[PDB]
RNA sequence: UUAUCCAUUUAUAGGGAUGAAUU
RNA sequence: GAGAACUUUGAAGACUGAAGUGGAGAAGGGUUUCUUGUCAACUGUGAUUGAACAAGAGUUAGCCGCUCCUAAGGGAUAGCUGAAAAGUGUUUAAAGGGGUCCCCGUCUCAAAAGGGAAACAGGUUGAUAUUCCUGUGCCAAUAGUAUUAUGAGUUAGAUGGUAACAUAUAUAUAAAUGAACUCCUUUACAUAGGCUUUACACUCGGGGUGCGUUUUCUUUGCACUUUACCUUUAUAACAAACCUUGGAAUCAAUUUACUUGGAGAAGAGGUUCGUUGAACUCAAUUCAAAAAUUUGUUUUGUAGCAAUAGUAAUUCGUAAUUAUCCGAAGUGGUAAGGACUAUCCUUGAAAAAAGGAGGGAACGGCUUUGUGCUUUGCUACUCUUAAUACUUGUAUGAGCGUACCAACAACCGCAUCAGGUCUCCAAGGUUAACAGCCUCUGGUUAAAUAGAAAAAAGUAGGUAAGGGAAGUCGGCAAAAUAGAUCCGUAACUUCGGGAAAAGGAUUGGCUCUGAGGACAUUAAUGUUAACUCAGAACUGAAACGGACAAGGGGAAUCCGACUGUUUAAUUAAAACAUAGCAUUGUGAAAAGCCACAACUGGUAUUAACACAAUGUGAUUUCUGCCCAGUGCUUUG
RNA sequence: GUCUGAUGGAGGAUCGAGUUGAUACUGACGUGCAAAUCGUUCAUUUCAAUCACGUUUAGGGGCGAAAGACUAAUCGAAAAG
């Protein structure tokens, strides 16, 4: 159902013997083969998971926490991707801005990835046809083809 | 021509339900079931398929021969010669460059 | 000979939907469709799977990139930013 | 191989005379080739070894 | 159904104890006259076993020179 | 901050300096 | 038989025509099934018939199914709401269960087309059959104690190959140690296009056997000539992947198309899987050619099963013999497998269950003091398969379904109603054709009636001199055209079309000529196919896609861009949808839109390239002026 | 950069049996074979395709590519008491 496709990546159980299993947005360039590094003191570059209050002006970041903890809410959809604007003098604020524009300050601690979301672009392509768009929704939910209110009657 | 009907309970063309006739000894026209192919087995590394071993399905796997389900490496039929021989040199390579690398402090 | 003298790719189309249409058509599909560089292993044989997984037919390593394209100008921006620093 | 995968022949009969053709032209254009080639390097050893005889004379 | 070739191998297993009966059949050869072919088939637990034998005089030797407690049948 | 409300987890370390890893 | 157009038998003339009133199942029915009897009523005419009426019978499973697993989903538990009735279903349960004390962790139902231990042939009844009979196989299970036998290992766990990898053949390839803990594989997956292989099907020419036609002709026309599961079936042969040597531009190998290579190609020699299931002298036999393995054959065998069964014939008395069952090829209808290429803003289930590997816990037999840390002591010990005695509750295979119809009168439609109703098999001729028409195997010749006569009028058809829409609201109905091959095709156009535009010529039969392959001996010589395509001469009441089958075309105007959808039973359209364009709301568990009595939910397995609410309706070219009125919205 | 021949097999491409429907005769029938059938003619067949079984949604409510359509011969508000 999803535009941008999804990182399959394993870690290594660290209160016990085993191996785990997390599924996470992929940005563009990751590549099978790669490891990458999350945590307060991971280096910056593309891919690694670092909070936000460690990131240089400019840095462009995706799949971000809106609360600490909170695994992960704002920048999912494909080719979107925010900006780090401002930091605080004393810390524990961080200025962003959304791909809406809008600006938002968060708390310091919380996660980000470093990058753009995958498969940026799709919608420059004309659908050009009803059963492409019948294939579209037809792994979405019920809400394709649309009669329009004014050619109805009035009980309805 | 002789014409023929399904014999078991199933009476539709499904994949577990294909027909093979034969001419039997009467001179008779019959049907029988066909079993389903099964897929190979495969490298737990790369997912291509492991040379020295059978693919039967399950039921077949059970009550086959010790010899047919196997090969004799460090890794028998579960990883394939060329990943293990990469195996071994990352693992021994790897080692000495840490070792170089930690004598390295001083 | 040469079949065609403009539409090419989008001959399948026939006559229907409009000519710019057709045009921003064949516009993306010369891209969608065409071979890259691996950068990994050296030859020229990687090719798009699903809207935005891309493979080699030599060497098999999967990439994400673009959804049309294997890069995207926005990306090589920003990493080219990362590295310079 | 590659001339035939270009539809240039339509049978049997006309490829076993179009290769008979070019092997005939192919051998003779070589054969005239090495006699050239080897009357050229006779006259080489003539030219090289008179050289040392006079060197032997003028300079030592 | 087993076939054997190794006169030994089919004289161990007509002296097994689960080894029942014998059969003897007699034929005469489809390519010419009289080559009287003879099979002779053990009955055990699992498996009948038959060997064929070309020489009639062959066959005739071994057939008598079995074990006494078998019962044997003739279906020509 | 202790009433009240929300979030995450196997409620798993008090604050700073493309091999293997368990008895 | 009291009584036969519609009961039975024989002979005729015909139909169904494999997309069958032919065979086999599901839903639904429930004895309609079988044998015997029989006619008050029924079987819209008759009736001796019958699915009517009466009396008795008939359905046999370790291997066909259910039963087990999980799906879209249903019902419950804890808690929380509500007067309850009821609504939700982890939302802070000391949840239950499983691996020996610790771990894991809600329960239960939902598929007779999805996953899934295991069987074949012949015979047999009035009525059942992969279920009964005969013969030959397979799967699962099988406790403790001993005793014999089979085989392997150290005198605490075996070998070969440079490698890819290989090895247990005992009645039976049964044994190659391996605890906690951890990782992986099978089950297990979409569509389109062509190429290739095997089996079933159909056909041609030889041998044998029986039958038919025979005024004339016909070395003639027809029928039969068979072979199952199982033995890891052994081997042979093919697409593919991989290994050893080798070391590539004058690039090479190669497919229908492709596709590959210093990340190691061609050439040469090997390993494995899959397909398939007696192929290849395959096996057993020495006539022989070096042994501490080579040849044509001495010769057999349908490889075992297996001829003892089946089929087609000829004889002998009121149950027996005898003879055959074998030589070489074509066509491509159906099914499955293989290696590939292409498409998606579409990427095409899960679980019971089974397998592989990493790691290295534990480890003589004996009987002994001390207590598992001692010993003095001897050398058989450990696994593995099979059989037999005894001890134990009685130590192999549970329960349910199985007759018959499936529409033609057994089902639904008030009925023995021209309606409706889901799957599988599929011969010959003509053909592009599973179309239309005729035929062989199998089925039938019956329909709420029959005989005679034959005018008006009707209904379903056919033909018509001369004219050719003058008829009518209106060319409504009918007619004309149609298959292939060879020529020739305008305006306009989004350059793709329009297009089968419009138009023109040909087509039978018979006798000939030419062109398209393979194999093995030497640019010569022979042996052999299979369907297509060109050309010519003759011929006939000028006919030839001879029946069947099968577009009328053109010049313009209006509407909708196109494929798609709609008022079951008076409206199929210009109506709805659609891609494209524009506007509006929202940065989240104190948000947008929506459900609920309350507790709580949907979008949501979501996050502005997203979700929600509207209008217009492809492309091209455009989208002017008005904020006074009514709405919506911003500041205090 | 452009011309000619072959190969190749794309498309909500074309014709057309079956299947799925219902344009015309304003044909038959209209005490019907039938409370919607019969005959000829017509539309549709690689995709927004067709069929079966299972399962979800219940009355001022549901479902609707929208006709006030359909919800057991009953719908501008079903059936039973
Ligand atoms: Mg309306
Ligand atoms: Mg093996
Ligand atoms: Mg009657
Ligand atoms: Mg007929
Ligand atoms: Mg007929
Ligand atoms: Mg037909
Ligand atoms: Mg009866
Ligand atoms: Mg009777
Ligand atoms: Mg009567
Ligand atoms: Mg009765
Ligand atoms: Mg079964
Ligand atoms: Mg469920
Ligand atoms: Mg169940
Ligand atoms: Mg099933
Ligand atoms: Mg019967
Ligand atoms: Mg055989
Ligand atoms: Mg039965
Ligand atoms: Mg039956
Ligand atoms: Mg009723
Ligand atoms: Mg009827
Ligand atoms: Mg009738
Ligand atoms: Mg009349
Ligand atoms: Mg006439
Ligand atoms: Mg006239
Ligand atoms: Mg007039
Ligand atoms: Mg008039
Ligand atoms: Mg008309
Ligand atoms: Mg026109
Ligand atoms: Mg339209
Ligand atoms: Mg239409
Ligand atoms: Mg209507
Ligand atoms: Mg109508
Ligand atoms: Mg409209
Ligand atoms: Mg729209
Ligand atoms: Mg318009
Ligand atoms: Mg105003
Ligand atoms: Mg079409
Ligand atoms: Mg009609
Ligand atoms: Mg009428
Ligand atoms: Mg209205
Ligand atoms: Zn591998
Ligand atoms: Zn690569």
């Amino acid at each position: 159902g999803r535009g941008a496709p999804l990182a399959k990546v394993i870690f290594k159980r660290t209160e016990k013997y085993g191996k785990k299993e997390e599924l996470i947005i992929a940005s563009e360039g990751m590549f099978t083969g790669q490891y990458i590094s999350c945590g307060t003191k991971a280096p910056l570059s593309v891919g690694n998971i670092l909070p936000i209050g460690k990131m240089p002006e400019g840095t462009l970041i995706c799949n971000l926490e809106h609360r600490t903890g909170n695994r992960g809410t704002l920048v999912k959809a494909s080719g979107c991707y925010a900006t780090v604007v401002g930091q605080s003098e004393d810390g524990k604020k961080t200025k962003v801005r959304l791909p809406s524009g809008a600006k938002k300050t968060i708390d310091a601690k919380a996660r980000a990835m470093v990058g753009v979301v995958g498969a940026g672009g799709r919608i420059d392509k004309p659908i050009l046809k009803a059963g492409v768009a019948h294939h579209k929704y037809r792994v979405k939910r019920n809400c394709w083809p649309k009669v329009r209110g004014v050619a109805m009657n009035p009980v309805e | 021509a002789q014409r023929v009907h399904y014999r078991r309970h199933n009476h539709y063309n499904t994949k577990s339900n294909k027909v093979r006739p034969v001419r039997t000894p009467g001179g008779k026209l019959t049907i029988h079931v066909v079993k389903k192919k099964a897929g190979k087995p495969k490298c737990a590394d790369c997912k291509t398929a492991i040379q020295g071993v059978k693919a039967l399905r399950p039921a077949d796997n059970y009550r086959a021969r010790r010899k047919n389900r196997t090969v004799a490496r460090a890794y028998g039929g579960s990883i394939c010669a060329r990943c293990i021989r990469e195996r071994i040199m990352r693992a021994f390579l790897f080692e000495e460059q840490k070792c170089v690398r930690q004598v390295l402090k001083e | 000979s040469r079949r065609t003298k403009k539409v090419g790719l989008t001959g399948k189309y026939g006559t229907r939907y409009g000519s710019s249409l057709r045009k921003q058509i064949k516009k993306i599909e010369l891209m969608q469709h065409a071979k890259y560089l691996c950068t990994f292993c050296g030859k020229t044989a990687t090719k798009r799977t699903c809207v935005g997984i891309w493979k080699c037919k030599k060497c098999k390593r999967k990439v994400c990139g673009g959804a049309w394209s294997l890069t995207t100008p926005a990306a090589v921006a920003a990493k080219s930013t990362i590295i310079r620093l | 191989y590659l001339k035939c995968k270009g539809n240039q022949f339509k049978n049997k009969r006309t490829l076993i005379e179009a290769i008979q053709r070019e092997k005939n032209e192919t051998l003779k254009k070589k054969a005239i080739a090495d006699q050239l080639e080897a009357k050229r390097l006779k006259a080489q050893v003539l030219r090289n070894k008179r050289k040392l005889k006079k060197d032997k004379e003028v300079v030592a | 159904p087993k076939q054997i070739t190794d006169i030994r191998k089919f004289l161990k297993i007509s002296r097994k104890p689960d080894t029942t009966a014998v059969i003897i059949m007699k034929k005469k050869s489809k390519t010419k006259k009289n080559t009287v072919i003879t099979k002779l088939k053990l009955r055990t637990k699992k498996y009948l076993y038959t060997m064929v034998f070309a020489d009639r005089k062959k066959a005739e030797r071994i057939e008598n020179s079995l074990l006494p407690s078998l019962k044997r049948i003739y279906y020509p």
